[PDB]
């Protein structure tokens, strides 16, 4: 597996547009971009309201924020059997794929994974806020 | 961004990663545990701080805790 | 993506839209704040002149009117002021940038002014 | 008439005494947030989750105090 | 085409005490048992959501079908206590012969740790509970004239109630309709219409044409109720009929040749008042309700059932679609034909307007007789009906949300009204929330503009009719139209449909029956009032509506759920994000503008309408103070709320003390609400945990586990509390006030 | 007297209440005639009031200038002055019926715990059990003092569930 | 008949009868015993 490079000449669903969708933030911070291959014209609802048509095969949508992407994934996942990927995109034409991060869809584990923010102990075990007072800023016993 | 940490105390229920509305967390082998998986953080800029992951968490008490710290854009959930 | 509307994508309104100095690139940001500060100057003496609290003395109502206008306009150029200074620290149009700016605010102040004065002018 | 009203004050001080000193004991933890001294003294909030967590924190206690307080007073 | 038929299941269900005592059987989550409090709670909050219990529509809608007959076996056994404690426990009989002088009462109260000085002295040697319901003047208008007729109809309530609980166990035990049964709307709608509606205005017109009128006829001459025909001999004897109105002497031939022109004695078109008695003439209700059956019959045959001929509602709607819609009103066919939910969001929605038209055509056109100069029953029978319509509109919102989480499929939804309006919802909400803030501004505002003035000392400068006016001259210009309709646009009308209009008062008993209405600059302002919070109340339900399946702070609502507290402290926090808790915001605002709306009328009322008739003129209750002291808050808190609490904080020792109670349990419940309101569950749990601590140490803590209540449960308990303590302050505050100076 | 107070019996204003009392029902019996219904409830009203103030000055109550009852609560005082009947002999009464219900409520739960489903017991009564239970609570201060003398009152603390301190 | 019985034992019913018994016994005491402020 390797990582997709974003096609931004894909066509997307049939839908009429609505005030539910991208704002300035797009031009100027970030936005994102999902893509997946549709079996066949179907009608799922939109994140930002409405019914849209996937057109068969390779479709793509844009969005605001990462959550609105992976809230259409799950529908398109659960709902239709499918596989989508998406992107964040910068204004500068930088593309940064995002999601599944290795290939495989996160809840499946898999090999060459390294974990990260993983403690070895309870969480009854860990110390008072006592003794990390004045370590230079707010921070939990938790974070040690 | 917010914290989260995961104890030894996962069972490796994948539970977690599936409620996680903003991909923030990821199943990888583990020795500890019978599933021999554990429950990993590794994008936490995208992080919320919904806490559906700890919604979903079986243990007790909990094996995935969320730390609500500094807000950005992302954090914040903005979509402008 | 965007929902398209009649008010919000026709010719007339597109034509009109783009008259108004505000939308008048090519012109100096001095001279847009004098036509956009006239413009408003000129009625905002309207409402202080008619239901002031001096608005039924004969003579001191249009220079109580007229001049409690030209008090706002002069709290407006300086929120004008201020807000350059804030939006603009670090492009294509003039106008939004730290020095151009601060000229269309400066002629805000002397066209809405004159604006007031103006409309004094007519009253008596 | 006095006799009523001072056992009103009395009601008042308890109660918001009640409020305040349960708010500190518990401030570092509960049964129900076993690990509350890790958030600190003032945060929304622990999540919906575990039936609910609405005004857990020991600030939330204070806040709900001065309510008493002020109806005491 | 599917032929319209009865169809049903034989013993579908069998009828046995099994399940009565399983708790929670209907559920498959609460089935099997309590482990802790919140299964208590639970059980009685899903008892009712039927589809939440099963997906099968069949099965829901036997269930509901059965569920109103139980409805209607309530209300009959409702109705037949009014009747019997009319014919047993009242002063009818005695009021029937001096209605002015004597205080309808239908309630008595046993004499028990001293409770029976509520038993006032209301006249006509009774003693009992001064009734506001106004049943006296309807049964008045009816014909009723003994005990005994007040009785039998108790009697046949309670047989009908009978019925009604009978066919809710039949319909669901022994023969349960089936789903094509239940779709037939068009069928319903011609029967409901024809039927229901049409049979039943021309049954009750024919009530009214040979009893109501005869009857009323004579108690309006002065003859004694004892001496007047029973209702059986005028049914009898033409003669008697043809006495009071000479046409019945022709029988029913000017009807079949259509000489209709002869019914003019008992068939008019007077309007106004009858003089004697302050209410509307019987002869005109009459007409009217002929009129009505006949509109109503010819409605109920317009659609297609089983014969060709008639409408199909779904090629109507289909038909009217254009240009700026998209495909139109394509699926709403079969939306209202598949979802519960949404025919009771449309239905709830027009009942509760239809409530809220009603309290105001009341007051303006009394229809009984002596209702006018029953200044408690009026003011009763105003604030009664709008508070339901605003509870109803406000169920609407709850049940349109409802078909938008559980019942909306955007694959039936393309490109339709209902798709092109959620695609815009930022629009809609956008420009509703500036409306919002415009009219706050410029109606309140202009309250406190005024109250700012006066206090310091520069009346000259408020908005009022002696200084700067604001003169509602739209509403002025109607009014003058309505008071010149009998001379060119209702000739025939004598004339107008209310005094509101204008003209000359009707006095009965030596007070004002009802007299015109003249709308000052206070009025002006008290109209953007109400303009301004029924505003607000639909932006909290509609938002609650558009945005129920998503928005930009949740993309994915619609999995959570209808009713969902959050969805946690991230994104800054989404507290009450759910559609249940905008019907829940919009509750408070439904109550805030519906307490305006009644105060409004009690006020306008009492000032320029309500007094006393005598040879010097109209000395009106609150003598005329609305037009100067309503156009600042100060003069609402002075002139109204402190100065009309006089009677209710006085009843202590009366008859009428049991309002002064209330009037202070209800400020209780009130306050009591805001302990549900302003904290959070996470507290008291915590606090019952050192609770069960010390029944744990003696042994004594119980097996299902106290929990605190669900954070929806506490938003539930603290609106339920504020609106049953507001609404039962201000019920004290109007009944001891009116019932004393009325 | 104690505390300043006078005997109702004695009391100008205690008397004068009365009459005032009866004053207000003997103008409202004027507008109806002897046998009439209300005639009768009104006087039967005026027959309770008079044996009410009749009853509490034979009790021997202590009236205020306002001329009303006032109760005494220190025992000594009730005692030494025969006002015991009004605070000190109702809180025993009160003691007994309160732990009555609370000694059969406990001894239910117990009883219903070595069940092989306790919740249920809790919605659905156990009312034969119940109705054992509510005779034999008539003794429950004679049973929760050996329960206290036995030490089976109280759960010991190894036992009962605290949070982290 | 045993489960309209045990229907019988559930808690709001046992809850209505018992304190519909309970304020029975109440008021027919203060109808019996009228204004009792005090024992004697
Ligand atoms: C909406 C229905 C309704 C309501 C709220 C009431 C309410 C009342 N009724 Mg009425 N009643 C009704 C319907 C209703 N009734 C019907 C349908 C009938 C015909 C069967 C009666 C027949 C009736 C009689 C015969 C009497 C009452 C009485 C009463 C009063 C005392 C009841 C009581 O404490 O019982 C005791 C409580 C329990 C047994 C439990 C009370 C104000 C009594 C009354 O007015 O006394 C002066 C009385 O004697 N009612
Ligand atoms: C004596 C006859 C009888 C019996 C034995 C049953 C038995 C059964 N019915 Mg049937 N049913 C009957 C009469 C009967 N029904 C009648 C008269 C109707 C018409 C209303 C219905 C309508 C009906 C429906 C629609 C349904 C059932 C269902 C059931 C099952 C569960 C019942 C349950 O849990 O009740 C316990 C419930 C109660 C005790 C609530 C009683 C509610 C009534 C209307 C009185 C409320 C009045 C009260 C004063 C309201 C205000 C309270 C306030 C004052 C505090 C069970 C097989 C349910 C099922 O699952 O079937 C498979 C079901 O969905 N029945
Ligand atoms: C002319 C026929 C007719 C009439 C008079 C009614 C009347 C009524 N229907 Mg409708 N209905 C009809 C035909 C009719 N229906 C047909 C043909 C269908 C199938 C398409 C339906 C399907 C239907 C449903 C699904 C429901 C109703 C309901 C109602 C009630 C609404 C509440 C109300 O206004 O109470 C006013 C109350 C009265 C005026 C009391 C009238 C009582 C007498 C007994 C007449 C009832 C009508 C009945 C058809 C008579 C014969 C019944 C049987 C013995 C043959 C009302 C009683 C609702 C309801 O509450 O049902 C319980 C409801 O849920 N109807
Ligand atoms: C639904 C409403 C209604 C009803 C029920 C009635 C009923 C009546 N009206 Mg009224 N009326 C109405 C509306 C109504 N009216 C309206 C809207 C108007 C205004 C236009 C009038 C204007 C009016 C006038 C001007 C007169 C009446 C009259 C009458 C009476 C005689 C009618 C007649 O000649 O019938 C003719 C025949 C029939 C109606 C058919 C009867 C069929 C029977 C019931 C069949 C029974 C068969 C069965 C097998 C028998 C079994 C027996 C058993 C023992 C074995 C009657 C009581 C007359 C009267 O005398 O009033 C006092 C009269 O003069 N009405
Ligand atoms: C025709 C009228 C109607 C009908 C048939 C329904 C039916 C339904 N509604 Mg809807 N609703 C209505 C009107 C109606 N509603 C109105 C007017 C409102 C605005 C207030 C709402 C607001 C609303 C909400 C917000 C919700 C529903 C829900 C429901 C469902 C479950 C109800 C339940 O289990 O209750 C069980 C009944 C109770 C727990 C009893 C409640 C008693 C209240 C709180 C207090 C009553 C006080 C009393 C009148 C006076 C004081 C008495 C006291 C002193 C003893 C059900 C489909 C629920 C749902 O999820 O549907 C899918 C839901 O969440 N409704
Ligand atoms: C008296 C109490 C109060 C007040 C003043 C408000 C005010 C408001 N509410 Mg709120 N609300 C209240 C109680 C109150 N609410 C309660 C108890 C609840 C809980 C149920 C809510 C729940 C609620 C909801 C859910 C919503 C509102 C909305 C609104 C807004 C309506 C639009 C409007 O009129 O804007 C104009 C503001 C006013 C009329 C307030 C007074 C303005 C004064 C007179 C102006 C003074 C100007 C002057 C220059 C001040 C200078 C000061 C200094 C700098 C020198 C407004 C901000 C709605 C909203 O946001 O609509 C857009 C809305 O959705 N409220
Ligand atoms: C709640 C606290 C409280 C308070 C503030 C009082 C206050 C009082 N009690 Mg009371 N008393 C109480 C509870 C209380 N008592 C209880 C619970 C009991 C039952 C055990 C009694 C039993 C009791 C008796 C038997 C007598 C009093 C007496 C008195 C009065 C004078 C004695 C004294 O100094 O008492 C101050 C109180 C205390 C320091 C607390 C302990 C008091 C003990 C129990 C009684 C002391 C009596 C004293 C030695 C008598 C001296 C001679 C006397 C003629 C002055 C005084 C007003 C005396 C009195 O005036 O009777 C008419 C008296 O004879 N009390
Ligand atoms: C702290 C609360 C409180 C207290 C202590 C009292 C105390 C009293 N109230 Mg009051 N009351 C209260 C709250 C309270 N009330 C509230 C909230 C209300 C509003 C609902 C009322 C409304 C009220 C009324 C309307 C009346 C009283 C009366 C009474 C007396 C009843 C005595 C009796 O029945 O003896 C009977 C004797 C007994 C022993 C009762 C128990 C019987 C069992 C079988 C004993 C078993 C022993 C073994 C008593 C002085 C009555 C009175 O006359 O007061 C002067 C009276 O008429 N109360
Ligand atoms: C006025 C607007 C008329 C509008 C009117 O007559 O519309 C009529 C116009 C006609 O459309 P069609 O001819 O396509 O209609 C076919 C129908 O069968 C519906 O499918 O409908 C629309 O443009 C839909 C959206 C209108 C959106 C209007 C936005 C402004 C709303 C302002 C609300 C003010 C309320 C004041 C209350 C007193
Ligand atoms: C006061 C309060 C509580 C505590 C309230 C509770 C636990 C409800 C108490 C209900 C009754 C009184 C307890 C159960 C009663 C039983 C049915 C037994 C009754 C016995 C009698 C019949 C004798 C909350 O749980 C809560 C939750 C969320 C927001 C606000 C609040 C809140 O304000
Ligand atoms: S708090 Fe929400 S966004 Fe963050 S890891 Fe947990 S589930 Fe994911
Ligand atoms: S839900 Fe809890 S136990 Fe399961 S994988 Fe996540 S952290 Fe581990
Ligand atoms: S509703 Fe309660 S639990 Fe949910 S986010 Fe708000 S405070 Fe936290």
């Amino acid at each position: 597996w390797t990582v997709p490079t974003l096609n931004p000449d894909t066509p997307s669903p049939i839908f009429g547009g609505s005030t539910g969708g991208l704002l300035r933030k797009a031009q100027t911070e970030e936005f994102y971009v999902i893509t997946w291959e549709a079996k066949k014209e179907q009608i799922f609802e939109m994140p930002t309201g409405g019914a849209a048509i996937m057109r068969q095969g390779p479709n793509l949508l844009k969005f605001g924020k990462k959550e609105q992407c992976l809230a259409l994934t799950t529908q398109l996942r659960n709902k239709f059997k499918l596989t989508p990927c998406f992107y964040r995109v910068f204004p500068d034409g930088k593309v940064q794929y995002l999601h599944p991060a290795d290939g495989v869809y996160p809840e499946k584990v898999n090999a060459g994974r390294v974990g990260a923010n993983q403690n070895m102990r309870r969480i009854g075990q860990n110390v008072n806020p006592i003794k990390v007072k004045f370590s230079g800023r707010m921070m939990s016993p938790a974070e040690i | 961004a917010h914290i989260v940490k995961i104890y030894d105390t996962c069972i490796g229920c994948t539970q977690c990663v599936r409620a996680c509305p903003l991909d923030v967390l990821e199943m990888v082998p583990w020795d500890g545990c019978k599933a021999s998986q554990m429950a990993s953080a590794p994008r936490t800029e995208d992080c919320v701080g919904c806490k559906r992951c700890e919604t979903a968490c079986p243990t007790d008490f909990l094996s995935v805790r969320v730390y609500l710290g500094s807000e950005s854009t992302r954090s914040m959930g903005l979509s402008y | 993506g965007m929902l398209e509307t009649p008010v919000t994508s026709a010719p007339i309104v597109a034509t009109y839209l783009s008259n108004l100095p505000a939308y008048r690139t090519g012109v100096a940001p001095v001279l847009r704040g004098v036509e956009i500060g006239l413009a408003h100057g000129f009625l905002l003496a309207g409402p202080f002149i008619k239901l002031g609290p001096l608005r039924n003395v004969p003579e001191t109502a249009e220079i109580a009117g007229s001049l409690s206008a030209a008090g706002l306009v002069l709290i407006l150029a300086l929120c004008l002021s201020i807000y350059g200074s804030a939006q603009f620290q670090s492009a294509r149009d003039p106008l939004f940038s730290a020095d151009g700016w601060s000229e269309f605010a400066a002629g805000f102040l002397v066209g809405g002014e004159a604006g007031v004065a103006w409309a004094y002018v007519c009253t008596q | 008439g006095d006799f009523l009203v001072h056992h009103a004050i009395a009601l008042g001080l308890h109660t918001t005494t009640l409020i305040l000193v349960k708010g500190a004991l518990d401030a570092r933890g509960s049964k129900l947030m076993p690990d509350k001294k890790d958030f600190g003294y003032s945060f929304p909030c622990d999540g919906p989750g575990r039936g609910g967590t609405c005004d857990i924190s020991a600030y939330d206690a204070f806040y709900l105090a001065v309510f008493w307080m002020l109806n005491t007073i | 085409a599917k032929k319209v038929k009865i169809a049903v299941d034989r013993n579908p269900v069998e009828t046995s005490f099994e399940k009565w005592a399983k708790p929670g059987h209907f559920s498959r989550t609460l089935s099997k048992g309590p482990n802790t409090t919140t299964w208590i709670w639970n059980l009685h909050a899903d008892a009712h959501d039927f589809d939440s219990h099963t997906s099968d529509l069949e099965e829901i809608s036997r269930k509901v079908f059965s569920a109103h007959f139980g409805q209607l076996g309530i209300i009959f056994i409702w109705l037949s206590g009014m009747y019997f404690h009319g014919a047993r426990f009242s002063n009818y009989e005695a009021w029937l012969s001096d209605p002015t002088h004597i205080k309808p009462s239908a309630q008595v109260v046993w004499p028990i740790v001293g409770q029976e000085i509520l038993n006032g002295d209301v006249g006509g040697g009774f003693q009992g509970i001064q009734i506001t319901s106004g049943f006296f003047q309807l049964w008045r208008a009816s014909g009723i004239t003994s005990e005994l007729q007040l009785y039998t109809t108790a009697i046949g309530g309670l047989v009908m109630a009978a019925a009604m609980f009978f066919a809710g166990w039949f319909h669901y035990h022994k023969a349960a309709p089936k789903l094509e049964w239940f779709q037939n709307v068009e069928s319903m709608l011609n029967h409901h219409l024809g039927g229901l509606l049409g049979l039943g205005s021309l049954a009750w017109a024919g009530h009214q044409i040979h009893v109501s009128l005869p009857v009323n006829k004579l108690l309006d001459a002065g003859v004694d109720p004892k001496e007047i025909p029973l209702p059986h001999d005028l049914l009898l004897n033409r003669a008697i009929m043809a006495d009071l109105y000479p046409s019945f002497a022709k029988g029913i031939a000017p009807f079949f040749t259509l000489n209709w022109s002869e019914y003019s004695d008992f068939l008019t078109f007077k309007g106004g008042l009858n003089p004697v008695t302050g209410g509307l003439w019987l002869s005109d209700t009459a007409h009217h309700h002929v009129a009505i059956a006949v509109l109503f019959l010819v409605a109920g045959h317009m659609y297609r059932t089983n014969w060709g001929i008639g409408h199909s509602m779904k090629e109507i709607l289909e038909a009217h679609r254009g240009p700026f819609t998209g495909e139109g009103h394509v699926g709403l066919y079969e939306i209202l034909t598949t979802s519960w939910h949404a025919q009771l969001a449309i239905n709830l929605a027009l009942f509760g307007s239809l409530s809220i038209i009603v309290a105001h055509h009341m007051y303006a056109m009394p229809p009984y007789p002596y209702l006018a100069t029953d200044y408690g029953t009026q003011l009763s029978l105003f604030t009664h009906h709008t508070w339901i319509g605003g509870f109803c509109i406000v169920g609407a919102g709850a049940h349109a949300a409802i078909f938008m989480v559980r019942d909306y499929d955007p694959t039936n939804n393309y490109n339709n009204l209902l798709d092109r309006v959620i695609r815009h919802r930022d629009a809609i909400i956008s420009h509703l929330n500036w409306v919002c803030i415009f009219l706050g501004f410029h109606s309140f505002g202009l309250y406190i503009h005024n109250d700012t003035m006066s206090a310091l000392g520069r009346p000259q400068d408020m908005f009022s009719d002696t200084a700067i006016q604001l003169q509602p001259v739209f509403a002025q210009w109607i009014q003058n139209t309505h008071f010149l309709a009998p001379q060119l646009t209702a000739p025939n009308a004598l004339a107008a449909t209310s005094l509101t209009w204008g003209g000359d008062l009707v006095a009965v008993g030596g007070k004002v029956a009802m007299m015109p209405i003249s709308l000052g600059t206070s009025d002006f302002m008290v109209h953007h009032i109400h303009a301004f919070t029924i505003h607000v109340t639909v932006l909290i339900l509609l938002k609650g509506v558009l945005f129920a399946r998503s928005s930009r702070l949740i993309p994915d609502k619609a999995n959570l759920g209808f009713r969902f507290p959050c969805d946690g402290p991230g994104r800054g926090g989404t507290c009450q994000v759910s559609a249940w808790d905008h019907v829940f915001l919009g509750l408070f605002w439904m109550y805030n503008s519906l307490s305006i709306v009644i105060f409004h009328f009690s006020w306008k009322m009492q000032s320029d309408v309500w007094g006393t008739v005598t040879a010097s003129g109209v000395s009106h209750i609150t003598g005329g103070n609305f037009a100067q002291s309503a156009n600042t808050i100060n003069g609402w808190l002075r002139d109204f709320l402190w100065a009309q609490s006089s009677q209710v904080i006085q009843s202590y020792g009366s008859a009428l003390s049991a309002y002064g109670l209330i009037f202070l349990g209800a400020h209780f419940v009130w306050a009591f609400s805001l302990m549900f309101l302003f904290s959070g569950r996470g507290y008291w749990q915590e606090l019952i945990e050192s609770i069960v601590w010390a029944h744990n140490k003696l042994k004594v803590a119980p097996a299902i586990q106290p929990r605190a209540l669900s954070i929806t449960q506490g938003r539930a308990v603290g609106v339920a509390h504020y609106l049953l303590g507001g609404i039962a302050t201000t019920w004290s505050f109007f009944l001891a006030r009116i019932i004393s100076v009325g | 007297d104690i505390a300043g107070l006078t005997p109702c019996s004695e009391s100008k204003a205690y008397a004068k209440l009365e009459k005032k009392e009866l004053k207000t029902l003997e103008k409202r019996l004027k507008q109806y005639e002897a046998d009439s219904a209300p005639a009768v409830a009104l006087k039967a009203t005026m027959e309770r009031t008079k044996a009410r103030f009749a009853n509490y000055a034979k009790a021997g109550l202590l009236c205020g200038n306002d001329g009303l009852p006032h109760l005494i609560a220190d025992p000594g005082l009730a005692l030494k002055y025969g006002h015991a009947g009004e605070v000190f002999i109702p809180t025993f009464g009160f003691l007994y019926v309160a732990g009555y219900i609370g000694y059969v409520g406990r001894q239910y739960l117990i009883a219903v715990k070595g069940e092989a489903k306790p919740t249920d017991k809790e919605i659905i009564i156990d009312v034969p059990l119940a109705t054992k239970l509510a005779w034999q609570g008539a003794g429950w201060p004679l049973a929760a003092v050996q329960e206290l003398q036995r030490g089976t009152l109280l759960e010991k603390e190894e036992n009962i569930t605290v949070s982290p301190r | 008949m045993k489960d309209f019985t045990t229907y019988l034992s559930t808690a709001p019913v046992i809850a209505t009868i018992w304190f519909t018994f309970t304020a029975g016994l109440l008021i027919e005491i203060n109808r019996y015993f009228p204004d009792p402020l005090v024992f004697s």
